[PDB]
């Protein structure tokens, strides 16, 4: 209830404001998998010349 | 090939190796080689002053790398600590008694030097 | 110069009304085309290689000026031909050159701009690339460059509290004051420049 | 001989000046100003010095003055010996003596020693020196040989044997300098800070004070240099306005917030415990004894209006040096920026 | 897994408190003085809650008008400005300065090139750089141990710096058209043939401990994530280009090359993640790849064979030949191929010849005389595309000479890479971009 | 506005409100804003000397506004009052009225705003920043002036009071 | 206008709230110079919420 | 709107959120937004209200006189002030007591 | 008299003080890279009994390792205050000395001395390890001997007055 | 593009996970053995020595 | 022996005998560092001479 707040006017803000051409001001988390980041397997892609 | 503390050799016979072409001067990148030279009594070409300010120099080399003559060599030692910024100041007398001090070394040293090219 | 090389003159061709004047050399990889491009159209220029397709995948690698006012050839002054890109560098104020990269054409194009006003007004491009923000920052505080539509024109490797544009030819590599500490003050001020001459 | 001193006021420090100085007994308050003062003008400053500890940031911060090459530091001074004063000012025009009994010392004899031999021996050694254009001895206000305080009481006859030996010597008599390392503004702070509650007073706290900051002794200083006729002269140097104890102690409260409490001791007992006791910088009889002496200017010698600088009100001169210690009490959101 | 797009992200409304910051935001000036800023970065850092949100970058302290300063000196003068520019590429931002000078000249350093310094030194270099960056970036991320174990090879390397020319660093050792012949030497090409061997115990010391580390990879993986585009825009080179997957190296470009590197048979290896655990892989698998350009440069300049007798079918060895002792000999393509120049070199000097000494003194006194013209030479030092644009008036002295950096470029992402991330994320960050403020100011 | 200086970066007054329970408000331009300044837009061009003149009023206008704040943070109130802050700034820019083009004009106001936010967010220190506010000919009001060179050439044309001081160290 | 509610298009462009609504400078200054301010402009509303503070 | 807009909208992908909120570009302004004729904040327009509103409307009898200024003088010399040291006229400084 | 038990104590003082001896995480330039080679195994820092400490607070040595410049000279200074005492001041490079390859320059101040006391200065353009350590030795040793230099005279008992 | 060849982190040593790494650490083995080889077959070794009388 | 110590060159000092290093009439015996020392190198013409 208490996000609901915030999550109010998210929708008219995107309707009326170009998300790309408009700059608006916003905040941000980035969220990881952290199952995901264990399970990982390291891997590279290597390149040599033709043959 | 280390870069440690300039100095000033002398031949053989005692005298100075450094005649005033002031070569060492121009290539010094940091301006950090002052000279001034008067002739002699006898008529030598030698310098009446030779200064270089240990602060203000980059350790390069190009000084004895442009020296004609081998006068000027940055020798081996570098435990040379300061406590006062005025001793750092080396004066043609701290660069005579450094190349005086460390002749053996730095004359071991060149002559390996001079034999590679051989 | 055993490539396969080709002009970049799309540009020429889209923009109509410019005319084309371009260099390569063997002082320059074998890909890198030099080219002049006039202010006014620099941004429009700029917008159309953000976006068409085979320039699509083009970086600003480099950007940076020239004071070309006082620049003169100091040897083999009569050897220069009239089709030498130094033509342009005199009784010009200022040159502005910017350089990318592009990965399709395997390519490198740069272009140079002559600012002659002597406020020297060029539009920015740092909204079209982002990297040139900082660049453009850097260039403007270092040879005065008034940019225009730039996101941010605050200096940049400058001091606080300070104007001046260190890279012009006027301008002297000792500075005119230095920073010591008062007592008086108890801080760090700043006072008139006296140096040491070699 | 000669008191004219050539010298160029107009360059910074990486200029000449032309004045070669030795400061005696620049490890106090006041050394590092006045040598700060020629130094930054680009004149060759000497510093002897024998202070304990060595690393102290007193010696430390004295090679600030004038700067590389002119700037010299003295270790290992010998107070006793000719010689030494000899090779301290061999090569210097002016000779500034700061060398005056500590507020710690106690002891008559040591005072006595500090106040008087030591500026009658660099007084001799500047008379045999014939290139020492300008003697500066620092005397205190209210030097009297009937003054109870031990420190004017030798002062008085160090000043009177400065003269005898260098007639062309002057003489200054500051009054109570402030600043930021002074033993005024800076005690205050920390006795009030130390006790929480009050400040210690041990006398009606009638005397009279009349402040001087050190930014305008540096600049008399200076001017005394550039006259040539004030040599040979005593000078009284102080504030535009004379202030009482009670008035001073106001004045600091008001302008720091901090509201003023005066706890008051017998003078009797304390100078009993202060004299009978260990004496340090915080807990010394030379303050007991100078709270009830009113060292003010007095008309019997030359003015600061003679050298020609204006000293800035106490109120104004002392405000930017409380700024961190003031009270916190109700204060606008703006303010709450900081 | 349910939604969580509105507790991860909250949008400004016009004139709204609830969509607007309810907070006072920590400002914070991480560095100048802070363990993971590198000393002369001023971050002004809006923290809320402890996560990033505005970066205010100040990186003037440590401009010194280092592009003025060669404007005012000559060719020669100013190249120690370039190895002061990194302090761990300066082998390679000396050969990048050379190289200007010498595509000004019109030339090429053909001694050089035959005796294949100017590219197992650059390999050497390039592993002095990724030892420190990641050493830095474990120290940062919480690793201790790295730090000494990358810092023994760095100064087995600096020995080798200090052998070649007598400085263990700010080498100063590359020039235009001139190198030192004497220096090179086969027992330092031994030497860095056992460097090269023990070199791959330290990189399985520390791949052991950081490699499959589940901290490390929840640390790293899906942190500063980017893709081609961002890349492109912000034109990032280097190990983030090829963390991007561009599969950009300019060593390996038709018309980009500059050393015998195109003659060399390498691998360079790219990401399909553009993350920090892929950049930290990168240049793990850089580092194990020079000792194999290494090996092959030092080949190139051995004699592996001998002579074998008609009777026994056994090598006749030289019993009082130099060549018997080792197996790599550093001048002998130079010689084999320039024999008129090499023995010129080997014979004329300065105390003997008329022309050399006046050759020595001009080039002493005055630089060496550059033709009038703009050029504009790169080269892939290891933090990225390193490049030099440098116009001339014919004179000895440069007219200007900018310097393209690329931890100017990879600085300049930092917000973009960052800005959702935690503080811990953040002082990854800053060391995954392996940025040197030298080159940057 | 997403803008350093727009209405909506002012500091709250309060861990749960913005200065009220039935309004919103806050204030931004005596005081710095609650949010940093990631970006300062260059000032759009100006194609008259009216618009480069409004530019440089409305520039000194927001000085003036912020001067008594900044000398409180710097704590040099003393040094000199807010009004003579705002005259000697007030003669900084006199001496550069003569300028006649908008293009230079607006670059000037830029680099003004840059060092105004400067001085607000404690980027320059005290002793650097008040070359800008420091009296032209008029003594610092935190320390005592020597009027001694006064008194010694009074009634003197500038030359000669040039003359005697000197221009050279003597020594040398 | 699909998606907009009561707002409508008219001949030039489309407005930014319902017909009979009053315009807003600061949703106007907003859309027109983004990001943009030459001058911190004291409005009513500014000079509201400074005199509110 | 978000999904119109292409945000995650699941969780496992909640993890690339950066790549279509933040990662992406602005558009750059068009090069007609540079041609405008004034730049000035708009304000409504006043016109047919009452003369106390006027009063906040912007000056435009300020403009009219700076252009009438600027045009007589096109060209003026640069101002010196004198750094020449002068007494104080403010005084209390250095004379006030408390 | 306390001379008795001050010189013991000092000289106690002075032997902990002078063991443990913690500089301040502080590098500038390319003199850190020779800090930090310093600091690791080859030359063990530790051997001496100096660890590096963040905070100024924590910190026995102020080692101005790398170029200074106008920009940052306030920053120093306020560091070297707010660093508790007794404290030292090395300078290392030839550009905290005397401002080396840029002394010439106009952002680059000629010298940290301007700045800071230096209680000691390491020439160098970068320094030796081995050249920085023997500067901290050197600065150690000098440490240890200031706390009783003979400063005070003996009087006919030999007791110091 | 349509034949990708990755390296992929399997075991301890990095170098054993590439078939090239194993013949580089061979390759540096076999030309230490093969030096250790030839010098002991010469039995010892050549050096230069300081003469002061070169400084006549 | 700084150098022997510094592995630049296997040869060391040998008293009274054929000796790889040159001994010449102007040579001056090793000191150690003097600075901090009344015997330190003070410049001509600074205050301390
Ligand atoms: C265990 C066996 C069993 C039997 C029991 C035996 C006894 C058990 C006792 C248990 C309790 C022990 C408590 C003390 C522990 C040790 C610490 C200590 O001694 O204090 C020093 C310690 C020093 O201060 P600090 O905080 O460590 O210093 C910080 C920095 O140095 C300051 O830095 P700064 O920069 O702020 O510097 C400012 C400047 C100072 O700031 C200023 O500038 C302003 C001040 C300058 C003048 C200072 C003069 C001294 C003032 C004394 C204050 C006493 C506090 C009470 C005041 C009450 C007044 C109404 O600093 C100083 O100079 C420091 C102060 C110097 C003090 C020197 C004298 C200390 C020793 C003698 C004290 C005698 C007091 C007796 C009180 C009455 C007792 C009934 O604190 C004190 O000075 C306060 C001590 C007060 C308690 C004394 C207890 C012993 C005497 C009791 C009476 C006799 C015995 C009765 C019982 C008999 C039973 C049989
Ligand atoms: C573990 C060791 C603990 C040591 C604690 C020592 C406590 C103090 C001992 C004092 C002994 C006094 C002997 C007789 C003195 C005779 C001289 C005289 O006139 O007497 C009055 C003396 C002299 O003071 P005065 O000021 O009256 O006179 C000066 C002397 N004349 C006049 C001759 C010039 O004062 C006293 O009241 C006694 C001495 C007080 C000393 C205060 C400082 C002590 C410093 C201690 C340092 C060691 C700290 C150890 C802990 C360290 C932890 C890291
Ligand atoms: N409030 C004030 O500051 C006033 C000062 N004065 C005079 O001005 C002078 C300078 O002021 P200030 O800095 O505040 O005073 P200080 O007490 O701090 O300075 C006195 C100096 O003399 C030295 N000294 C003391 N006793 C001896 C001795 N027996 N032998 C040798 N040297 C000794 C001290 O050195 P060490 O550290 O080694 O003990 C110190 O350097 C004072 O000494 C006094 O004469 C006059 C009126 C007011
Ligand atoms: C906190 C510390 C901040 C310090 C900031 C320092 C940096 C300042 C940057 C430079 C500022 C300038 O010079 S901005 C320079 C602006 N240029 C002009 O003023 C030219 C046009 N002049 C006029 O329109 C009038 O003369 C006018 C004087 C405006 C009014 O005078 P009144 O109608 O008569
Ligand atoms: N000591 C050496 N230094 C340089 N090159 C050498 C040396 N010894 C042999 N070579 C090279 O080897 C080749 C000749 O081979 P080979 O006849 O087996 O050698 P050698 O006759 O000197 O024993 C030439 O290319 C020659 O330059
Ligand atoms: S090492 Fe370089 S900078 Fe130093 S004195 Fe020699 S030539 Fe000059
Ligand atoms: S040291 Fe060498 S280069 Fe310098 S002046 Fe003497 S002889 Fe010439
Ligand atoms: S003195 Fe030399 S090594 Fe030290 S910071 Fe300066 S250039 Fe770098």
């Amino acid at each position: 209830s208490n996000k609901n707040y915030t999550i109010v006017k998210q929708s008219n803000l995107l309707t009326m404001f170009d998300f790309f051409k408009d700059f608006i001001n916003f905040s941000f988390i980035r969220k990881q998998d952290l199952n995901n980041q264990t399970n990982f397997n390291p891997s590279l892609r290597s390149i040599k010349k033709k043959y | 090939l280390f870069r440690g503390e300039h100095a000033l050799r002398r031949y053989p016979t005692g005298e100075e190796r450094c005649i005033a072409c002031k070569l060492c001067q121009s290539a010094c990148p940091a301006r950090a080689i002052t000279i001034e030279t008067e002739p002699r009594p006898d008529g030598s070409r030698r310098t009446v002053r030779y200064d270089i300010d240990m602060t203000k120099c980059i350790y390069c080399g190009f000084c004895q790398e442009a020296c004609p003559v081998d006068a000027i060599v940055e020798g081996p030692n570098y435990e040379q600590t300061a406590y006062l910024h005025e001793d750092l100041f080396y004066d043609k007398y701290k660069l005579l008694e450094n190349g005086d001090k460390w002749e053996p070394q730095i004359a071991r040293n060149i002559e390996y030097l001079i034999n590679q090219p051989l | 110069m055993q490539n396969k090389y080709m002009q970049p003159i799309q540009l020429f061709i889209v923009f109509e009304k410019l005319n084309s004047k371009m260099w390569i050399s063997k002082k320059l990889n074998s890909n890198h085309s030099i080219a002049l491009i006039p202010s006014n159209w620099f941004y429009s220029i700029n917008l159309f290689l953000k976006r068409e397709l085979l320039f699509s995948n083009i970086t600003l690698i480099e950007n940076s000026a020239i004071d070309t006012i006082s620049y003169n050839l100091e040897t083999n002054q009569n050897d220069l031909d009239k089709t030498n890109i130094e033509n342009y560098f005199f009784k010009n104020k200022m040159l502005v050159f910017y350089n990318y990269y592009n990965y399709f054409l395997k390519s490198k194009l740069t272009l140079f701009i002559i600012l002659n006003n002597l406020n020297k007004n060029i539009d920015s491009i740092d909204r079209i690339f982002a990297n040139a923000n900082w660049l453009e920052r850097e260039t403007s505080e270092m040879y005065g460059i008034n940019y225009k539509w730039k996101i941010d024109t605050r200096k940049l490797l400058l001091d606080y509290s300070k104007i001046e544009n260190p890279m012009l030819k006027e301008f002297q590599s000792e500075g005119t004051q230095d920073a010591f500490y008062n007592i008086f003050e108890n801080q760090v001020v700043v006072l008139k420049n006296e140096t040491v001459e070699l | 001989r000669s008191t004219q001193l050539k010298f160029y006021d107009g360059g910074n420090r990486q200029s000449i000046s032309g004045i070669r100085a030795t400061i005696f007994g620049a490890t106090g308050f006041m050394g590092p100003y006045i040598g700060a003062a020629l130094g930054y003008i680009g004149s060759d400053v000497i510093f002897p010095h024998n202070h304990v500890y060595a690393y102290d940031d007193y010696v430390k911060e004295l090679k600030l003055c004038a700067g590389s090459g002119q700037s010299y530091i003295m270790r290992h001074f010998n107070y006793d010996d000719d010689n030494m004063y000899d090779m301290a000012i061999k090569n210097s025009n002016v000779v500034i003596n700061l060398v005056g009994s500590r507020l710690q010392n106690k002891n008559f004899q040591k005072a006595a020693y500090a106040n008087i031999h030591v500026a009658k021996k660099i007084a001799e050694a500047c008379a045999r020196n014939p290139n020492v254009r300008r003697l500066i001895h620092f005397s205190a206000a209210g030097a009297d040989t009937k003054s109870p305080s031990p420190d004017l009481h030798t002062k008085f006859h160090g000043e009177e044997a400065v003269l005898n030996a260098f007639p062309n010597a002057t003489i200054f008599r500051p009054c109570t300098v402030y600043g930021m390392q002074d033993y005024f503004i800076r005690h205050w702070i920390k006795e009030r800070d130390w006790w929480y509650h009050f400040n210690i007073v041990t006398d009606d706290c009638t005397a009279k004070r009349q402040p001087i900051l050190i930014n305008d002794v540096a600049q008399c200083v200076l001017n005394a240099l550039k006259l040539q006729e004030s040599a040979g002269q005593i000078y009284e140097l102080g504030g535009p306005h004379v202030y009482s104890r009670l008035e001073v102690f106001e004045m600091l409260a008001n302008l720091s917030g901090r509201p003023p409490k005066l706890a008051h001791i017998p003078h009797d007992i304390a100078l009993k415990i202060t004299q009978n006791f260990y004496n340090w910088e915080f807990f010394n009889m030379e303050k007991v004894i100078k709270d009830k002496l009113d060292l003010i200017v007095t008309g019997k010698h030359k003015t600061i209006s003679d050298l020609y600088v204006q000293p800035v009100s106490f109120p104004q001169g002392a405000e930017q040096f409380i700024d961190d210690v003031r009270y916190r009490g109700v204060e606008t959101h703006d303010n709450l920026e900081k | 897994m349910n939604r969580s797009i509105f507790q991860l992200w909250k949008p400004e409304s016009p004139r709204s408190n609830v969509n607007s910051k309810q907070i006072k935001t920590m400002n914070v000036n991480f560095g100048p003085q802070h363990p993971a800023a590198h000393g002369v970065l001023r971050l002004i850092l809006q923290l809320n809650g402890e996560i990033a949100e505005r970066f205010d970058p100040h990186i003037g302290l440590l401009h010194r008008g280092s592009e003025k300063l060669i404007e005012d000196r000559p060719y020669l003068q100013g190249m120690p400005y370039f190895d002061r520019f990194d302090y761990v590429s300066m082998m390679v931002q000396e050969h990048a300065y050379c190289l200007g000078i010498e595509s000004l000249l019109g030339t090429t350093n053909y001694s050089a090139t035959f005796t294949q310094i100017r590219t197992m030194y650059d390999e050497l270099t390039r592993i002095l750089n990724h030892l420190l960056a990641v050493a830095c970036h474990a120290l940062d991320v919480g690793s201790m141990s790295s730090v000494f174990w990358a810092f023994e090879e760095r100064e087995k390397l600096m020995e080798f710096y200090e052998r070649v020319c007598g400085a263990r660093m700010h080498a100063a050792f590359y020039r235009p058209n001139e190198v030192n012949l004497n220096a090179v030497s086969s027992f330092l090409m031994e030497d860095i043939l056992e460097f090269s061997r023990n070199f791959f115990t330290t990189l399985n010391e520390m791949h052991n401990v950081l490699t499959y580390n589940k901290i490390w990879k929840q640390r790293l993986i899906n942190i500063g994530t980017y893709s081609f585009q961002t890349c492109l825009d912000y034109g990032l080179t280097g190990v983030m280009a090829r963390s991007c997957g561009l599969k950009r190296d300019l060593r390996l470009s038709k018309t980009e090359t500059y050393a015998n590197y195109y003659y060399l048979n390498f691998r360079s290896y790219t990401g399909q993640h553009g993350d920090c655990y892929d950049r930290f892989l990168i240049r793990m698998n850089e580092m194990c790849e020079s000792l194999n350009i290494v090996n092959q440069s030092i080949n190139k300049i051995s004699k592996f064979n001998n002579i074998v007798s008609i009777n026994t079918k056994k090598n006749i060895l030289n019993k009082e030949n130099f060549n018997r002792q080792t197996t790599v000999l550093p001048h002998l393509v130079l010689s084999y191929l320039n024999k008129n120049d090499y023995n010129l070199k080997n014979t004329k000097n300065d105390y003997n010849s008329m022309e050399e000494l006046i050759t020595h003194f001009k080039y002493w006194s005055k630089g060496l005389k550059v033709e009038s013209g703009y050029t504009y030479q790169s080269v892939e030092s290891p933090k990225g595309e390193f490049g030099v644009s440098m116009l001339s008036d014919g004179s000895n002295k440069p007219y200007k000479c900018k310097v393209r950096s690329p931890a100017l470029h990879h600085l300049q992402v930092l917000p973009k890479i960052g800005k959702g991330h935690f503080l811990a994320d953040l002082v990854a960050l800053v060391g995954t971009v392996d940025i040197v403020f030298g080159e940057i100011d | 506005m997403n803008h350093y200086w727009g209405s909506s970066n002012t500091i709250p007054a309060s861990s749960t409100q913005n200065n009220n329970y039935f309004s919103g408000g806050g204030n931004n331009v005596t005081i710095r804003g609650n949010e940093i300044m990631e970006r300062l837009p260059s000032q759009t061009p100006s194609q008259n000397m009216v618009q480069a003149s409004m530019k440089t009023l409305r520039f000194y206008r927001k000085f003036c506004r912020l001067i008594p704040f900044i000398l409180r943070i710097h704590n040099i109130g003393t040094k000199f009052t807010a009004q003579q802050a705002m005259i000697n700034f007030g003669n900084y820019i006199r001496e550069r009225n003569h300028y006649r083009d908008p293009g230079l004009i607006d670059h000037r106001i830029q680099l003004g705003y840059e060092l105004l936010y400067e001085a607000e967010m404690h980027f320059s220190q005290h002793t650097i920043l008040m070359q800008y506010l420091s009296p032209y000919n008029t003594p610092l009001s935190d320390r005592g002036y020597s009027y001694l060179e006064k008194v010694k050439y009074g009634n003197k044309s500038k030359f000669l009071q040039g003359f005697y001081k000197g221009n050279k160290p003597t020594e040398f | 206008v699909k998606g907009k509610g009561s707002i409508r298009k008219g001949i030039h462009g489309e407005g930014f709230g319902a017909p009979s609504h009053a315009h807003d400078a600061l949703i106007h200054q907003i859309k027109q110079s983004k990001d943009t301010m030459d001058y911190q402009n004291i409005t009513n509303e500014v000079a509201q919420n400074f005199a509110n503070h | 709107k978000m999904r119109d807009l292409g945000f995650p909208m699941e969780g496992e992908e909640e993890e690339y959120i950066e790549q279509r909120v933040f990662m992406r570009e602005q558009l750059p302004p068009l090069e007609s937004e540079f041609w405008k004729k004034n730049y000035d904040p708009y304000e409504q327009d006043l016109f047919h209200f009452p003369d106390s509103f006027k009063a906040y409307q912007q000056q435009y009898k300020r403009y009219d006189e700076a252009k009438k200024y600027f045009e007589e003088n096109p060209n003026v010399e640069a101002t010196i002030i004198d750094r020449e040291f002068k007494e104080p006229t403010n005084k209390k400084p250095w004379t006030r007591k408390y | 008299r306390v001379d008795y038990i001050v010189t013991p104590i000092n000289a106690v003082v002075s032997w902990a003080r002078q063991g443990s001896f913690w500089p301040l995480t502080f590098g500038l330039a390319c003199c850190a890279v020779e800090m930090m080679h310093a600091t690791v195994s080859r030359y063990d820092f530790d051997r001496f009994g100096v660890i590096f400490r963040a905070t100024p607070r924590q910190a026995d040595l102020i080692l101005v390792a790398g170029t200074l410049t106008n920009k940052m000279a306030p920053g120093l200074r306020r560091l070297y205050e707010q660093t508790l005492d007794p404290k030292w001041v090395l300078s290392m490079g030839s550009c905290a000395n005397g401002g080396g390859y840029y002394h010439y320059s106009y952002s680059v101040v000629r010298g940290c001395n301007r700045i800071i006391p230096v209680d000691i200065y390491v020439p160098g353009c970068p320094p030796t390890a081995e050249a920085l350590m023997f500067g901290v030795l050197q600065l150690q040793k000098s440490l240890y001997r200031q706390i009783n230099e003979g400063e005070k005279k003996y009087n006919k008992k030999d007791l110091t007055y | 593009k349509y034949n990708p060849e990755l390296y992929i982190y399997k075991t301890y040593d990095m170098a054993a996970d590439d078939p090239v790494w194993r013949q580089v650490k061979l390759d540096l083995e076999w030309t230490f053995e093969n030096i250790a080889e030839r010098r002991e077959s010469l039995g010892y070794m050549p050096t230069f020595k300081g003469d002061p009388n070169f400084w006549q | 022996w700084h150098g022997w110590l510094s592995h630049q060159y296997d040869d060391f000092p040998t008293r009274t005998g054929n000796s790889a290093f040159v001994k010449h009439h102007y040579l001056k015996q090793h000191t150690a560092n003097l600075s901090n020392t009344p015997l330190n190198h003070v410049p001509q013409g600074a205050p301390q001479n």
